[PDB]
Parts: structure tokens; C-alpha cells; sequence
């Protein structure tokens, strides 16, 4: 079971600042097999980034992704109140499928 | 593609059994692999099981592989998850998720059903 | 990992691109060849290549045995594929025999095809420079005919056995034996040279060709299509089965390579890139050949269709001429034939290795390891040597042309491609097979692949097959020589040897299976472990 861990478990932040989040895997994950999901407080998750950099249909363009091998990251050019959510990384390379610990942006 | 809706959440005793349902609409349910994902009261996401489009390939998480059974009804566009012996750790919010392409992830998520084992 | 990519690239890039494609295109008047060529390429070629690779990777079985896990009833497809490779390995290496002979003839102060002071030349020789000033013959052509080939007047006149070409065949078969036996010439860093040098020499030849005076006429011949010819089934079969030949499909060799790939490996993008490499080198080396043909037409004062052989010797006429038009011709002659030898020898290694892995998978009780697998490989090589040795006689060119037309080309490839696509799409099921592909690579084939298997490939194969029988024309070696009827019967014998494996294996499996007919069919239609 490939364990995924995200370092900044909680992120105090204010509008206008840039943000980057980290997602490390116990085993190497292929670039096409890592995804990021948003989950607004009290609602079900939604796909946010796929194939490590491809933005989903509804995500604003300000989001971006990067990474390779055992480490991955997702970034925001500048945050807004609408971006206050919990973001989970997920490997889809091999079973069991595993989600990261999740990182919550507080403002 | 529009909609997924779960049903059948409720309260059951420890060690009991429960069956969840997830109806699909707005897309050809028979053409997409389906997955169940689980969110604990600690809000941590955990994957449960995947069933492919034809139901021939099925995968389980190691923590449920002996107790959970996943199935689908392509003739009725409904997805099912059956739990045989619910442990205390199995109380959670359950989402059915559409996962046809591994390089694209879970496109759509249902509203979710809560499962309680008080 | 790149072991798979290198294996495929070295396997199905080879003499099919550098030697066969130019001669089939020239035989069919140039531009008209490309329309059916690309129609088949994008309709069947790439999808069926991906299909073979996916069969191999899914079953992890080699060539013959994978059909036991997909559709046992149609197991005859594997035997047909393996016998196709058996005949291909017999006749394909004779081209390397000719290349070896040319290379050994390169070791001279002056190349023997540059002029005709030499003994073998007809009194009607005219050195190509002076012809523009009767039925004169070029020294480059009659070196091929009278020194290398020593061409007999017909297949009915075997003549003697060329004692030198026999030892050339022996040398190349020894190389194949020691490479396949020890596993040498693969997976090493030396492959950095082996995989790159041939394309470098192809670039050199292309740059020579495009700069020769009169190249533009050859390119116009190459690219402008006479739609009238297309009315003839010959161009359609030639182009479609050239696609199937060049991609090494219907051999089961690509399936054999796929069986070594990991189950969860995403192969789709690699397959598409490799197909781009293959068809691209074919199309690009077309510009190398036809520029030289235009130059020869301009120099000699005859139409492009008349300058060279409408047959297998087109490469051994064109490139030898080109290397004569470069500084220090001997250097470039040696490099050209070393390029040809390397490029064909890895495709020979891959094909023989595929044949052997497919055959040892039938009986792993024997044929287990070097104690007897080496001996089995030695037996295969010896037998293939004795059969290829028939093409080294003075009449060997006619036998080689008959083999190249019928044994691993033409209708026998259409047959296997049709049955592979038909089985997977309609007997096994596109819905099942797309789910298997989704399980392995992570996403379904999509509509291009699905409909190529379901409709386009069956339709194209059946259409060309029937069209060539409604508008039948017999084989001819170089547009003048007409084969005797028993030779045509022999060619159809070669083709049917491959084709009949499907009916006969079907009846063999319906027999010896127990129960009423209905349950027999149902049982054979059901996969097995
Ligand atoms: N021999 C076959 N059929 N394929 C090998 C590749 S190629 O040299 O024919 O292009
Ligand atoms: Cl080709
Ligand atoms: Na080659
Ligand atoms: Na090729």
C-alpha cells in the first residue's frame, strides 16, 4: 500500500498570497497517475487537477500542478475566499488506491 | 454526464450488515468503471473498492478485502456496495465515484450517505 | 523499460522500409501507391499492431498460446502466424546474403559496378555517362544480374549453386545462431550505435539523392497519383499487405514481444510513436530512392519507369548507383552495406526469436533451457538455411520473388488480419476487450481503435481479397518474365500453407472435444487458463 503524505496539513492564508502544497509518496508514482481533488467544507470532493498538471473542467485557471517520481505539488497563483477548501492528492498507479492526508486552506 | 445519488445509509449494530445503493443518471452507466470512496469522521479520505465497466475486474482496499462485496446492475444503472461484518472503524461518509480513466481520476462524485455503527 | 521499445524498433524497422517499400511503389507507378498505402495505414495498420501487442501483454503467452486465453476455437490464427514467420525467416535472410556479397565486393580500389571493363559484362554494355550520346544495359544493373545474381533465364532453369552466396547465407545464419543463442547484440550500450547509425546513413543517402540533378522528376513520379491504376487490385493488395508486412503483424512476433511486457504497463503511446517511426522511415526513404531514379532517368534519357528493375533488385540498383556519386565511393559502399546488414539483422533476430519463443511455449516440458533450447534453435537455423539455399541457385531470383509475393505477403496477411480483428471484435467482444485494455493500461481504446477492429479492418481486408480475385492478374518477375503455371501453383501452395491452418485447427479442435456439437462450440468459444 503506497502511502501518500502531504506536509502542510493546515495552511493559514489570506487573499492575494501565493500558495504551493506538497504531496510525497512512499513509492514512485507515474506522472499520469496522480490527481488532486478539492472538497469544500460540508460537500463532496470534486476533481481539481489530473495527470499532475491538467486542470479539471470547472477549476479556475489560477491553479497549477507539478511533480515527478516520488514527490508532487499543487500551487495557486493567488488565493481567494472561494478557494478555502481541503485538497487531497491521490495516486492512481496501482492498487490499493490511496489518498493523501489532505491539506486545508483556512482563509 | 450529470448525476450520481447514493441511498441506504443508516444505523446498524457493531458486527452487523448493511447494503448501500448509488443510482446514476445523465450518462451511460454501463460504459464507466465505478468506485466507492470513504471519508471518516476525521474527514480523511480512504478508498474502498472499484468495479470495472463490465464488472469483471474488482479491487478492494486491504482493510475491507475480506468483508465488503461490490456489485453493479448495468440493466438498471444502479451501483451497490454490501458490507458483511461492519467494524467500528467503518462508520463514515460513503461516496460513489466515476473512475473510468486512471489517468483522469474520479470525474464525478455523489452526494454521499452516512453510515453509523453506534 | 526501453528493452521493449528497442526490441520493437529493431524488429519492425528493417528491410521492409529500405528495400521492399521502394520496389513495390516503383512497381505500381509511384504516386498511386500512396493512397491505398495511407488508407490501410490509418485504417488497419496501427490498430492491428496495437492489437497484437495487447494480445501478447494481456495473455503473457507467446504467439500460439495466447489464443487459448481469448478464443480457443480460433487457435489456428497462431499456427498460421508462426508458419508465416517460418517462411519469412527462410526468404528474408537471402537479402542479407546479397548484402554480405556486396559488402565483400566493396573492398576494392574501384567498385565493380562503376564501369564495365569487367568480364561478366555484356557486349551491349554502355557506361551510364555516355548513353545519352540499341538495347544498351547499364553496368550497375548487369553487375546485379550477371555477377551477384547470375540470373538464369527462368525458374525452370535452376542452374548451378552459387558457391559464394551459399557461404554468405552460412555466415549470416551463423550470426543469427550466435546472437539468439547467447543473447548477444541486445540490451547493451552498444545498441546506442546499433540503433542510431542506420538512420544516419539513411540521412546521408537522402541528402545525396535530393541534390542529384533530375531529382524533382523522380519526386513528381513518386507523389503524383494516376488514379487510373487504382482500378487495378494489384496496387491495393500491394499497399495494404505492405502495411501488414512492414509492421510485422500477422507474424505473432509483436505478440511475442508483448508477452514479455508487464501487465499494467501503458503501451499505447509507445506503440503510436513506434508506428510513426516505421511509416515515417518508409515514406522518407522513398525520397532517397526516387530522387536517384529521377537522376538515372535524366542521365540515360529514358522514362522513370524504365530505368531500373520493377522488382526486388531496385535497392541493389539504386543505392549502389548513389554511392558511386560520392567522394571515395568505397567508404560509402562499405557503410551502406553495413547499415543494411545491421538494419536487417536485428529484424531477423527479432523475428527468429519470436518464432522460437512461440514454439517453445507449446511444449515447455522439453525445450526448457540451454541444454536443449540451443539445440532446437540450431535445428531451426539449419533447416532454414537449407531452404533458403534454394534461392542461391542461378534461378534463385524467381524463387525469391515467388516467396516475397506469396509466402509472407498478399492474401495470407489479409486472412490473418481479418480473423484477428473479427475474433476480438465479434466473437470475444469489443466490450470485453476494451475492459481488459482498461484494466491493463488504464483507459479504454476509444472509437478509432474500436471501429478499426469492428468494421474498417474487416471491410478493407475482405474488399481487397475479393477484388484481387474478381480482377485477377498473374505474377511477373520484372514486367517481362511470365511464370509457368506450376510456379503459380507453388506460390498458391505457399500462401495456402499459412491460410489453411485456421480451418484445419478448427476441425482438429472440434474433434476430440467431448459432447454434442453445441456444447463443443460453446466450450471452445470460452477462454482457458
Ligand atoms: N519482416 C517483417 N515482416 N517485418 C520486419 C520489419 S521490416 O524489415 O519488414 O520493415
Ligand atoms: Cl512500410
Ligand atoms: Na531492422
Ligand atoms: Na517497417
Amino acid at each position: 500500500e503506497n502511502v501518500l503524505t502531504q506536509s502542510p496539513a493546515i495552511m493559514s492564508t489570506s487573499p492575494g498570497e501565493k500558495v504551493t502544497m506538497t504531496c510525497r509518496a512512499s513509492s514512485s508514482v507515474g506522472s499520469s497517475y496522480l490527481h488532486w481533488y478539492q472538497q469544500k467544507s460540508g460537500a463532496s470532493p470534486k476533481l481539481w487537477i489530473y495527470s499532475t498538471s491538467n486542470l479539471a473542467s470547472g477549476v479556475p485557471a489560477r491553479f497549477s500542478g507539478s511533480g515527478s517520481g516520488t514527490s508532487y505539488s499543487l500551487t495557486i497563483s493567488s488565493v481567494e475566499a472561494e478557494d478555502a477548501a481541503t485538497y487531497y492528492c491521490q495516486q492512481f498507479s496501482g492498487y490499493p488506491l490511496t489518498f493523501g492526508s489532505g491539506t486545508k486552506l483556512e482563509m | 454526464e450529470v448525476q450520481l445519488v447514493e441511498s441506504g445509509g443508516g444505523l446498524v449494530k457493531p458486527g452487523g450488515s448493511l447494503k448501500l445503493s448509488c443510482a446514476a443518471s445523465g450518462f451511460t452507466f454501463s460504459s464507466y468503471a465505478m468506485s466507492w470512496v470513504r471519508q471518516s469522521p476525521e474527514k480523511r479520505l480512504e478508498w474502498v473498492a472499484e468495479i470495472s465497466s463490465g464488472g469483471r475486474y474488482i479491487y478492494y482496499s486491504d482493510t475491507v478485502t475480506g468483508r465488503f462485496t461490490i456489485s453493479r446492475d448495468n440493466a438498471r444503472n444502479i451501483l451497490h456496495l454490501e458490507m458483511s461484518s461492519l467494524r467500528s472503524e467503518d462508520t463514515a461518509m460513503y461516496y460513489c465515484a466515476r473512475g473510468e480513466v486512471r489517468q483522469r481520476g474520479f470525474d464525478y462524485w455523489g452526494q454521499g450517505t452516512t453510515l453509523t455503527v453506534s | 523499460k526501453i528493452d521493449f521499445v528497442l526490441s520493437v524498433a529493431g524488429g519492425f524497422v528493417g528491410l521492409g522500409n529500405v528495400w521492399r517499400f521502394p520496389y513495390l511503389c516503383y512497381k505500381n507507378g509511384g504516386g498511386a501507391f500512396l493512397i491505398p498505402y495511407f488508407i490501410f495505414l490509418f485504417g488497419s495498420g496501427l490498430p492491428v499492431f496495437f492489437l497484437e501487442i495487447i494480445i501478447g501483454q494481456y495473455t503473457s503467452e507467446g504467439g500460439i498460446t495466447c489464443w487459448e486465453k481469448i478464443c480457443p476455437l480460433f487457435s489456428g490464427i497462431g499456427y498460421a502466424s508462426v508458419v508465416i514467420v517460418s517462411l519469412l525467416n527462410v526468404y528474408y535472410i537471402v537479402i542479407l546474403a546479397w548484402a554480405t556479397y556486396y559488402l565483400f565486393q566493396s573492398f576494392q580500389k574501384e567498385l565493380p559496378w562503376a564501369h564495365c571493363n569487367h568480364s561478366w559484362n555484356t557486349p551491349h554494355c554502355m557506361e551510364d555517362t555516355m548513353r545519352k550520346n540499341t538495347n544498351f544495359t547499364s553496368p550497375v544493373i548487369e553487375f546485379w544480374e550477371r555477377n551477384v545474381l547470375s540470373l538464369s533465364p527462368g525458374i525452370d532453369h535452376p542452374g548451378s549453386l552459387k558457391w559464394d552466396l551459399a557461404l554468405c547465407l552460412l555466415l549470416v545464419w551463423l550470426v543469427c545462431f550466435f546472437c539468439i543463442w547467447k543473447g548477444v547484440r541486445s540490451t547493451g550500450k552498444v545498441v546506442y550505435f546499433t540503433a542510431t547509425f542506420p538512420f544516419a546513413m539513411l540521412l546521408v543517402l537522402l541528402v545525396r539523392g535530393l541534390t542529384l540533378p533530375g531529382a524533382g522528376a523522380g519526386i513528381k513520379f513518386y507523389l503524383y497519383p494516376d488514379i487510373t491504376r487504382l482500378e487495378d487490385p494489384q496496387v491495393w493488395i500491394d499497399a495494404g499487405t505492405q502495411i501488414f508486412f512492414s509492421y510485422a503483424i500477422c507474424l505473432g512476433a509483436m505478440t511475442s514481444l508483448g508477452s514479455y511486457n508487464k501487465y499494467h504497463n501503458n503501451v499505447y503511446r509507445d506503440c503510436m510513436l513506434l508506428g510513426c517511426l516505421n511509416s515515417g522511415t518508409s515514406f522518407v526513404s522513398g525520397f532517397a530512392i526516387f530522387s536517384i531514379l529521377g537522376f538515372m532517368a535524366q542521365e540515360q534519357g529514358v522514362d522513370i519507369a524504365d530505368v531500373a528493375e520493377s522488382g526486388p533488385g531496385l535497392a541493389f540498383i539504386a543505392y549502389p548507383k548513389a554511392v558511386t556519386m560520392m567522394p571515395l565511393p568505397t567508404f560509402w559502399s562499405i557503410l551502406f552495406f553495413i547499415m543494411l546488414l545491421l538494419l536487417g539483422l536485428d529484424s531477423q533476430f527479432v523475428e527468429v526469436e519470436g518464432q522460437i519463443t512461440s514454439l517453445v511455449d507449446l511444449y515447455p516440458s522439453f525445450l526448457r533451457k540451454g541444454y536443449r533450447r540451443e539445440i532446437f534453435i540450431a535445428f531451426v537455423c539449419s533447416i532454414s538455411y537449407l531452404l533458403g539455399l534454394t534461392m542461391v541457385t542461378e534461378g534463385g531470383m524467381y524463387v525469391f520473388q515467388l516467396f516475397d509475393y506469396y509466402a509472407a505477403s498478399g492474401v495470407c496477411l489479409l486472412w490473418v488480419a481479418f480473423f484477428e480483428c473479427f475474433v476480438i471484435a465479434w466473437i470475444y467482444g469489443g466490450n470485453r476487450f476494451s475492459e481488459d485494455i482498461r484494466d491493463m493500461i488504464g483507459f479504454p481504446p476509444g472509437p478509432w481503435m474500436k471501429y478499426s477492429w469492428a468494421v474498417i479492418t474487416p471491410v478493407l481486408c475482405v474488399g481487397c481479397f475479393i477484388f484481387s480475385l474478381v480482377k485477377y492478374v498473374p505474377l511477373t518477375y520484372n514486367k517481362t518474365y511470365v511464370y509457368p503455371n506450376w510456379a503459380i501453383g507453388l506460390g498458391w501452395s505457399l500462401a495456402l500453407s499459412s491460410m489453411l491452418c485456421v480451418p484445419l485447427v478448427i476441425v482438429i479442435r472440434l474433434c476430440q472435444t467431448e459432447g454434442p456439437f453445441l456444447v463443443r462450440v460453446k466450450y471452445l468459444l470460452t477462454p482457458r487458463e
